[PDB]
């Protein structure tokens, strides 16, 4: 059950519920995507080879140079996740594919003349997914977050009462294509089978039919029934077939065999049809209503008589039926539809399509396409066939193919791409089900309408259009390509690939900058389900039933991972447990139950077939095994969450939290909290903020460890064994022999990042949790990322919180906390900033950094050295100069009296300026890192070259280590050959370390080459890798360093959706204590509650209580110096609490030594593991409370520290985990009424940035209107900042103290005059 | 409905679907010529 | 040529040599979009402003508010290089520079000058209507964010999560003057929509004064007898005695008994303790039976507008800033708090769901013999519930409402229970029985995303349990209330936008005119109870006739007449049912409105003056509540069956049948 870890602190594994599925690592169902995609798999696997199987053998027109495909090399991560994070590079790897490239005999039944093969060809690269589903491209990561668009298969469509606007349901189809363009379908109560195709318009079903040249007697061939009529001894008759009576009613009194079966006034329903089956009746007496209404199909015309007035397809009437039934024919066939069931829809709708041919067919098709124009024939039938049929266009595959087919209800789901007819037809006879009694509608959201394009997925979207993008250079290259001329990358170049992947991987609306400030947060911002995308369910078109919630989303969607406001369902994210399933849904993880027993095999299975399958509850009572307590248990049945017997659940849900995410599971007793102020805990988690003393929540639910090792902010090992050389950024590890690789030995490294910046411009280092000679197992950490505590997820700090009024500084959202906090300066942020500097050639002249720098003394170079570039530390404030930047100047405005003096004194008199990249203005901080990037091609003068040797010295360092391991442990090997060779052991210890010779003597040797190559390959990366930009040649980026503290004004909130503001941090000496002393930390409202209804967190509040009074215990009594043995007094009560949950005992492993150091880290409250909906009691709680020296309540009489009364009713007080956010007052406060304004319009420069003034809009110019305030309106929108001159009227104007101004002019307002004066009217103000 | 859009045609006055006509004048009303379409509501005054 | 100045006319767009560009557009560039580039949101960074956010302020006095140093130095810079070269403390004004390049302590004295009495308005960013700009005064704030008056937050509907305020100077005298004239704090009293006292007290401060105002049985010292309420105050400041006991002390309560001659009533109350030191705060005209009762939400608002009805403005803004203190200061000896140790929830609610369960099962199974239809089960079910749900109510409710018994001159003599939640549900603060019930009680059937309703409510209530079956009922409400309110907003201002649109030229701009004429004003007596009264309506207008009584020949009203209170006691002391109001449609007044045809219900309670345009003030009152917006009947009102001008007649049965449309029935 243990590992090291839990020897250094065991979480108490508190829950009650037997699990089973074993959370996998929770980015891998981006990883296993990926995996399918880009794999050696040339069997056929859906993927990257039969991607490439798809477009090859690639070839035109008599070109003669059919281009195979074989496979493919990936080459070398460029660099490390480090480099790529610091430098900021791509992290990618170069396709180096295998083409088979035979050139074939001109005109000849195919003879090879070069059956070449070129390797390794450079079609670009591809980003390489790091192990933690993340992208390191440019400066930090962005992530590919999943999208979610119309599951590629078929659609049936309702739009009841609404979009039927008359009262007539219509319920319609459609058929979504996988590659290709949409195939709509209608069915509306005004009886009609059309098609709209594409997209446009629509058009006849029959439409098509008579494209593919279709016969009138080839058509109704396939679809109904065909009456026989029989007039034998000129008498009438039917054969009658009663399956065809449904939907016909009985008009005559219906004979048969002489028995009245069906008396006048009744409809054959269901039961007369029963009474004719029960003897096959098919021969019954008409008399002549029942067949007078109808159409008849062969080409009878009247035989005996002698008259043309029936042909091919005519019905009957009044006057000629004077001829017709006297006539006498033998075989009547006709065709087949009713009024109720079967509609008449294509028997209609050829009668709505003018055609008869494939030619008019094409043509009115083509006018779907442009209409206004007159088509050919050839290329209409070149149009026609190639749509639907053209394996090199339209494409469904098994993926549309089986949602397509299976939801026809076939077998063929997975096979064709291109269209087959009878399936086309069968889709239609299902729409006719629809529209008459079979067949049911998919709704949107169901799974049904619905693909999750993933990682890879997407990327076989970007990557499909560079095949394209590129080959429209290559297809005509091959007909362009004679013999020996066209070869790989003579063809195929970089950028066509370049420009498409690094679009959408590097900034696009579906792969994203990863908001980067808690762990939590960038695991709900890489493992998220978005609705929006390219091509995805937009704002402007979906509306609020897409929006909505869905029953079948049970363990999929979380609806509380969401924005506040507009969009709140199309941001909607996955589940913890689930997983991507291949078709675009989602492997929802069960538990096999054969009937009565519960076995733990985990079945992954999908919405639709949960409809299949009925399934137990996890949050059931089970017994033993798994033998269900009650009769009853909770069965979904087909979406009815129903009672049955226990003996008929096929499945069971996995946990009783398999419905959430992340942010929800975290925080316990949501089985008590409100879903509004859910999705608000939700919003705030993913905003937690990066505290310096991030401290874990003690009272979590398990996951904390697993944010760790299912995140990437935390560097694990690889590998166990004892720590070797552990400093900061470096952590040199020796592994164990069991697991350490009989390859050059194995000492691992991890490098740690060190104050550095985010996305956020927040700093992130990874604090060495691991110490000196300390050893790990293969799944350790051994750094910290920001807010992380031992891996463990610790985003802020819990304290005493109290729920008591208290002199209005908690009104509602007002928060009232002790000075303590920023007294001792736990909850305080980092804000390393970058700005970049440009230098190096602008053509005015080229550029030199700092060189000239007038305007300025020496005072200012006290921190800018011999390189005129700021200090390793420095405290720039308000308006200094960071790097120095010169800029030549200009022609027309030198004068004639120093055109002359110029050419006297020197080259460069007074041309090149001081206009250097200045610290920003209003900020005061500390510049740590300079990133700098010499001129591609010729290095800088000595301070970027002495960043190299920086850069040198730190690298030599970590190399050396792994060299001396190997090169001194070799040389153990020699130490044991001169042995072999005449002892001469101790003659070696007094001589130097250079005394089976040719063997090990020439490894020595050897590994000081490798040595060499290793530095030397490590500075090629160092001296040559400051390649900048074609134009800027010398970039110098800046890295300042502010702490941001806390203090009143910022907000802060929890976890349960319990937001505020603090509003006066006050001293901790008017904070209410106990009978203690111990004062209280947090001061909060509590009248939001009986209408906020987050009670978990007043739950979290007592258990809060419990969970640090515990730590109480062992922490006084460890003031007493006490044994092991009487905290283990106390381990016992504090695991066998009060209840019977299967704390999962231990007492064979150290509980002496091992729980010593747990000892000392346990005295403040206890890491626990409870699960929410199924885990603590209110019995096990008050136990607790019981358990500590606390009070059962929870509330105890506390004194003010401004007053020293009885707060009269005991108040409620105990711990709860705070959490605050990232909104910081600093981003909020930009005053600005005096300063600079723009140049290109009257518009003051900055925003929120520099100069913060306030943006007035035209609403609250409305609100001045509303109020007597004209003459300040005027001011406001005129002398204030508008009158480009009458604001200095004013300046000028104040300094004197004068507020006495005259009606002046708009200005502009006066050249509206000379606008009027320029047309036909003019001002001329009279008297 | 009973809020912003039944308020907002308000605003424009929109005549509506099937609008509920009112007695032009004071006096008898009969009706002439049967649905062609239309009927004649002949309201004659008597005063 | 004269085409390429306004655009290019009407041509085709003239270009230049090898450049693709229509030629500088003079027409654009003095006007643009929304008008011009100045009366658009275009209207520039305003000087003499600071944009941030806010913060609270206890101690903050009535008229004045918190301003951060730093902000104040950008602000107020000019006042101080012409002070400082005013008194001689500074040569030049580029001398004035260093001293504040320094921030010498001198200057801190000079913009203490420039601050001690100078007006300064404030106006918040989401400020849609008119109640989010005031004027106040400032006071030397050692921070970031602006400070600002909590009694007045709630008219701003500005809370605490990220409200950014920008502060606007008010330069001139005029502005300064208009500050303190008509947007003053203590100028905007009452809601220009209706006149009541607009700031109620929301929920903190009502409960500090709940927790005062209160009676119950046991209490030390309940008994005893003191002269006066003053040292009743040194009574449980002391605490030798407590807060609701029935005490006997001498309140001197008084009465405008005269014209302003408030004639003093020495009075002796057998009181509680906390209602007695509300006596201190209380200004004396108003009567102590106002503070006599156990506090509620309704009355303490209508308190200040009927202190503003007899002492009138002064005496009650005065008195709102002491209520403030004192809010918070009993507010904090309440220690009202509520965990989960101090909630009670009845095990007659698992009792009460016992009996639900019985009823249901049944019903489903009438279905499947074939009893019930699908739908006729449906609505079954849901009625059975909704009344569980009430008897779920007379369980919790009644149990929180009385059931603490205490040992006092007697067996146990039970009061109201103390419990916070009652408090809360009584005080009117912030306790709605409904969401507290759906939070101890059964939550109930919440609505489906069809927009009708999922039968099946949310037994397991919030205290106790809730499963993920619960949440997915809810989850359409979730949805639901965001979605409507997030589009509400953004057509709301395009509500106020046509109001705007509809009367920018009214303007009240004469007293009396020539007409005679107005409309009927009626209470709208329909349906059952009688809805808006008579009195409601001409609340604060003028009349337009000479109005008769019920008795006849007997003026009651003469036709030129400002009807207020009083004259509204006098319209109700009889019972006349209908009365005419010169109304401004009716208004004779050429192109604007006359006081006698407006009346005087504003932001005020006085005669509507010249110079008042009211046709923007009316868009923004009345586009405000935008955001809010969305068989065989049994008499139940006990009166006489009046049949109006309906031709009934007496058949077989002795049945009243009707024989004409025009029945209305009326309750004389």
């Amino acid at each position: 059950v243990y590992s090291y870890t839990e020897k250094k602190r065991i979480r108490k594994d508190f829950g009650k519920r037997p699990q089973v599925l074993d959370v996998p690592y929770l980015l891998s169902i981006q990883l296993d995507s990926f995996q399918k995609f880009i794999e050696q798999d040339p069997e056929g696997q859906y993927g990257l080879e039969a991607a490439f199987r798809s477009v090859f053998p690639i070839q035109s027109y008599s070109g003669n140079s059919e281009l195979q495909y074989v496979s493919y090399r990936l080459g070398e991560p460029v660099f490390d996740v480090q480099e790529c994070q610091i430098r900021g590079v791509t992290y990618s790897a170069p396709l180096r594919v295998k083409l088979r490239l035979v050139i074939y005999e001109r005109e000849a039944p195919e003879g090879t003349v070069k059956d070449i093969k070129e390797q390794e060809v450079y079609m670009g690269e591809i980003p390489l997914m790091t192990d933690n589903g993340t992208f390191v491209i440019n400066g930090t990561e962005r992530v590919i977050v999943s999208q979610l668009h119309r599951s590629p298969g078929v659609f049936f469509d309702s739009d009841k009462g609404k979009t039927h606007s008359s009262g007539k349901v219509l319920y319609n189809a459609r058929i979504i294509p996988y590659r290709g363009s949409w195939l709509d379908f209608e069915f509306d109560p005004k009886d009609n089978l059309f098609v709209r195709i594409d997209r446009r318009r629509k058009l006849p079903a029959t439409i098509i039919l008579r494209a593919l040249n279709y016969t009138t007697e080839q058509i109704l061939d396939l679809f109904f029934e065909k009456v026989i009529f029989e007039i034998r001894d000129n008498k009438l008759q039917m054969e009658l077939v009663p399956e065809r009576l449904r939907g016909e009613t009985a008009s005559f009194d219906i004979e048969a065999n002489g028995k009245v079966y069906v008396e006048k006034g009744r409809r054959i329903t269901a039961r007369h049809i029963r009474q004719l089956e029960k003897d096959d009746v098919k021969l019954i007496e008409v008399p002549v209503e029942y067949i007078a209404g109808k159409v008849v199909a062969k080409d009878y015309i009247d035989e005996s008589t002698g008259e043309l007035i029936c042909a091919a397809n005519m019905e009957l009437s009044l006057d000629l039926l004077a001829k017709l039934s006297q006539s006498g024919h033998k075989r009547i066939e006709t065709l087949f539809t009713n009024d109720l069931d079967h509609g008449p829809y294509i028997s209609e709708t050829l009668r709505v399509d003018p055609t008869n041919d494939r030619l008019s067919a094409l043509v009115e098709i083509y006018r779907m396409m442009r209409p206004g124009e007159p088509p050919t024939r050839e290329a209409a039938e070149s149009l026609f066939e190639n749509l639907f049929f053209s394996e090199d266009r339209y494409d469904l595959s098994a993926v549309g193919r089986m949602k397509f087919n299976r939801s026809l209800l076939r077998e063929e789901i997975e096979g064709s791409g291109i269209l087959s007819k009878d399936d086309i037809i069968d889709v239609m006879k299902k729409l006719i089900d629809i529209r008459n009694g079979k067949g049911e509608v998919d709704d949107i959201d169901h799974l049904g309408n619905r693909r999750i394009r993933s990682v890879g997925e997407m990327a076989e979207n970007q990557f499909r259009v560079g095949l394209v993008r590129v080959e429209r250079a290559v297809k005509e290259r091959l007909s362009l390509g004679d013999l020996d001329t066209l070869m790989p990358q003579d063809m195929i170049n970089a950028k066509p690939i370049s420009a498409a992947v690094k679009e959408f991987f590097g900034s696009s609306q579906l792969s994203q900058f990863m908001d980067q400030n808690n762990p939590l947060s960038e695991i709900t911002h890489k493992r998220r389900i978005s609705a929006l995308g390219p091509g995805g369910l937009t704002r402007e078109r979906a509306g609020f039933e897409v929006r909505d919630v869905h029953p079948t989303h049970y363990g999929r969607v979380c609806p509380i991972e969401t924005p506040e406001g507009p969009n709140i369902g199309l941001i909607n994210s996955l589940s913890v447990y689930a997983q991507t399933n291949e078709y675009g849904f989602l492997e929802t993880p069960y538990r096999k139950v054969t009937d009565g027993v519960v076995t733990d095999e985990i079945h992954y299975l999908s919405a639709i077939e949960e409809g299949n399958y009925v399934i137990a509850q996890a949050n059931s009572n089970l017994d033993e095994e798994g033998h269900f307590v009650e009769d009853l248990v909770t069965c979904r049945s087909k979406g009815e969450s129903s009672l049955f017997s226990r003996d008929q659940v096929d499945y069971m849900d996995v946990s009783t939290q398999q419905v959430v995410s992340v942010g929800a599971s975290l925080i316990p007793f949501l089985e008590h909290d409100d879903a509004n102020r859910a999705l608000m805990g939700a919003n705030m988690q993913r905003q937690a903020v990066p505290t310096l003393r991030a401290d874990k929540p003690l009272v979590g639910t398990g996951m904390e460890r697993a944010v760790a090792v299912d995140s990437g902010v935390t560097a694990v090992a690889k590998r166990g064994g004892v720590v070797q050389y552990v400093d900061a950024s470096r952590i040199v590890i020796k592994v164990n022999e069991d697991e350490m690789y009989p390859g050059e030995a194995g000492i691992d490294i991890y490098n740690l990042t060190k104050y550095t910046r985010s996305n956020q411009n927040t700093c992130i280092n990874q604090m060495p949790c691991v110490s000196l000679g300390e050893p790990v197992e293969r799944g350790d950490v051994l750094a910290d990322g920001p807010s992380t505590d031992l891996g463990e997820l610790a985003l802020g700090q819990n304290m005493r919180v109290a729920f008591m009024p208290w002199n209005g500084y908690n009104f509602e959202d007002s928060i009232l906390v002790s000075e303590r906090v920023v007294q001792e300066d736990r909850f305080t942020t980092i804000h390393i900033q970058e700005l970049a500097c440009v230098s190096r050639d602008t053509k005015l002249g080229p550029e030199e950094i700092t060189a000239d720098i007038p305007n300025v003394g020496e005072a200012a170079l006290s921190k800018l050295d011999e390189s005129g570039i700021v200090y390793i530390g420095a405290e720039v404030t308000g308006g200094d100069i960071l790097v120095g930047k010169v800029t030549p100047k200009g022609e027309t405005q030198l004068t004639p009296e120093e055109k002359l003096l110029r050419a006297i004194f020197g080259e460069k008199a007074s041309d090149v300026k001081d206009s250097s990249l200045r610290v920003p203005n209003g900020v005061s901080g500390t510049v740590i890192d300079v990133q700098v990037f010499t001129r591609d091609g010729v290095e800088k003068d000595k301070r970027a070259l002495e960043i190299e040797e920086m850069q040198l010295k730190q690298a030599k360092k970590d190399l050396s280590e792994e060299l001396q391991i190997l090169e001194a442990g070799l040389f153990s090997r020699i130490r044991a050959v001169l042995v072999a060779g005449g002892v001469e052991a101790e003659k070696l210890d007094k001589l130097p370390r250079d005394r089976q010779l040719e063997q090990l003597a020439e490894q020595y040797d050897e590994l000081k080459h490798e040595f060499e190559k290793k530095l030397e390959a490590k500075r090629r990366k160092i001296t040559q890798g400051d390649d900048l930009a074609p134009g800027v040649l010398k970039i110098v980026k800046v890295y300042l360093a502010v702490k941001r503290r806390i203090q009143p004004g910022d907000k802060m909130a929890g976890r349960h959706g319990n937001k505020g503001v603090i509003s006066k941090i006050n001293p901790i000496e008017d904070m209410p204590y106990d009978e203690n002393g111990t004062p209280v930390d947090i001061v909060l409202n509590p009248l939001g509650v009986p209408s906020r209804m987050n009670i978990g967190q007043i739950l979290e509040t007592h258990l809060g209580m419990a969970a640090k009074g515990i730590g109480d215990k062992i922490n006084a009594m460890l003031k007493q110096q006490q044994e092991v043995a009487k905290l283990r007094e106390f381990i016992q009560r504090a695991y066998d609490l009060g209840a019977d949950v299967r704390q999962k005992v231990d007492l064979s492993t150290f509980s002496d030594e091992e729980v010593m150091r747990l000892a000392e880290n346990l005295r403040k409250g206890m890491p626990i593991a409870t699960p929410v909906f199924d885990g603590a009691k209110e019995a096990e709680i008050k136990e607790l409370l019981k358990l500590g020296d606390l009070p059962t309540s929870g509330q105890i009489r506390l004194y003010d520290g401004r007053t020293g009364e009885q707060f009269e009713r005991p108040v409620t007080v105990g711990y709860m985990y705070m959490l605050k956010l990232n909104h910081l007052v600093d981003d909020k406060m930009h005053a600005r009424s005096t300063g600079s304004y723009s140049l290109v319009t009257q518009q003051p420069l900055g925003g929120k940035a520099q100069f913060g003034g306030q943006r007035f809009g035209e609403m609250e110019v409305w609100a001045l209107e509303a109020y007597g305030a004209a003459y300040t309106l005027q001011e406001m929108l005129t002398v204030k900042s508008d009158d480009v001159n009458g604001r200095t009227k004013m300046y000028k104007n104040i300094v004197d103290g004068n507020h006495q101004m005259e009606p002046g002019m708009p200005e502009s307002f006066n050249v509206l005059l000379k606008e009027i004066r320029s047309l036909g009217i003019n001002i001329e103000l009279e008297d | 409905t009973g809020g912003l859009p039944r308020v907002a045609d308000l605003f424009e006055a929109r005549r509506p679907k099937e609008p509920a006509i009112l007695a032009e004048i004071s006096g008898i009303v009969s009706f002439g010529k049967e649905t062609k379409g239309k009927r004649r509501l002949v309201i004659t005054p008597v005063d | 040529a004269v085409d390429a100045l306004l655009d290019n006319g009407r041509r085709g767009r003239a270009i230049t040599g090898s450049n693709k560009r229509p030629l500088k557009s003079l027409a654009d560039m003095i006007k643009g979009k929304q008008g011009r580039f100045r009366q658009n949101l275009l209207g520039k960074r305003v000087d003499y402003s600071g944009r941030s956010v806010i913060t609270v302020g206890p101690y903050l006095r009535l008229h004045q508010c918190g301003l951060p140093k730093k902000m104040a130095l950008e602000l107020f810079k000019p006042f101080i290089y012409g002070k400082l070269e005013l008194r001689g403390l500074a040569t030049t004004i580029k001398a004035a520079k260093k001293m504040v390049e320094r921030e010498e302590a001198v200057v801190w004295d000079i913009l203490d000058e420039v601050i001690r009495e100078h007006p300064v308005l404030l106006n918040r960013a989401p400020t849609l209507h008119r109640l989010g700009i005031q004027a106040f005064e400032p006071v030397l704030i050692e921070g970031k964010a602006i400070q600002l008056h909590p009694l007045v937050c709630a008219a701003y509907n500005a809370d605490f999560d990220g409200d950014q305020m920008a502060v606007h100077v008010p330069l001139t005298l005029e502005a300064q003057l208009e500050a303190r004239a008509l947007m003053m704090s203590t100028n905007n009293i009452l809601s220009p929509a209706n006149g009541e006292p607009i700031i109620v007290p929301s929920q903190d401060v009502v409960l500090g004064l709940y927790y005062m105002t209160r009676d119950c049985v046991n209490a030390k010292g309940e008994g005893m007898v003191l002269t006066g309420p003053k040292e009743a105050e040194r009574l449980y400041r002391s605490g030798l005695a407590s807060l609701h006991a029935r005490v006997k002390v001498r309140i001197t309560e008084y009465e405008k008994d005269a014209n302003g001659e408030l004639v003093a009533k020495t009075s002796l109350k057998d009181t509680t303790v906390g209602r007695a030191i509300l006596w201190m705060i209380v200004p004396k005209g108003l009567p102590y039976s106002i503070v006599n009762q156990a506090l509620g939400k309704k009355a303490i608002s209508k308190m200040l507008n009927t202190c503003y009805r007899i002492l009138g403005l002064k005496p009650t803004v005065i008195f709102a800033d002491q209520i403030m203190y004192t809010g918070f200061a009993y507010a904090a000896r309440s220690g009202a708090s509520v965990g989960i140790d101090d909630m009670v929830i009845p095990e007659k609610k698992h009792e009460i769901i016992s009996e639900a369960e019985a009823e249901v099962a049944e019903i489903q199974e009438q279905f499947q013999s074939g009893l019930v239809t699908a739908g006729e089960r449906y609505n079954k079910v849901i009625d059975i519930w909704a009344a569980a749900n009430d008897r779920v109510s007379k369980a919790m409710m009644d149990n929180l409402q009385t059931e603490t018994v205490i040992n006092r001159d007697g067996q146990e003599e039970k009061q109201v229970s103390f419990n916070s939640i009652y408090m809360m549900a009584d005080s009117g603060a912030r306790g709605s029985a409904a969401q507290i019930r759906q939070l101890a009680g059964m939550r109930g059937l919440m609505a489906k995303p069809d927009g009708s309703i999922i039968e099946t409510p949310i037994t397991a209530n919030f205290r106790e349990g809730l499963n993920v079956l619960q949440y997915f009922i809810s989850t359409h409400g979730a949805r639901k209330g965001l979605a409507d309110t997030a589009l509400k907003t953004a057509n709301s201002g395009y509500l106020t936008r046509r109001l705007v649109d509809v009367a920018q030229d009214l303007v009240v701009t004469e007293d009396d005119c020539g007409t005679h004429e107005g409309i009927m004003m009626t209470p709208v007596i329909e349906g059952g109870d009688v809805k808006e009264p008579l009195r409601d309506r001409v609340l604060g207008r003028v009349t337009a006739e000479d109005v008769l009584k019920p008795g006849t020949a007997d003026i009651l009203v003469p036709r030129n007449t400002l009807l207020h209170e009083q004259w509204c006691d006098l319209l109700e002391e009889n019972s006349v049912d209908a009365v005419k109001v010169r109304s401004v449609v009716s208004c004779d007044t050429d192109f604007g409105v006359c006081a006698h045809c407006y009346g005087r219900d504003l932001a005020r309670g006085h005669i509507i003056n010249k110079g008042e345009a009211i046709g923007v003030i009316a868009a923004q009152s009345i586009g405000e509540p935008g955001t809010q917006l969305t068989s065989s009947i049994q008499v139940k009102n006990k009166g006489s069956i009046k049949l109006s001008n309906v031709k009934s007649v007496v058949n077989s049965s002795g049945k009243l049948v009707i024989t004409s449309r025009n029945t209305e029935l009326k309750l004389i």
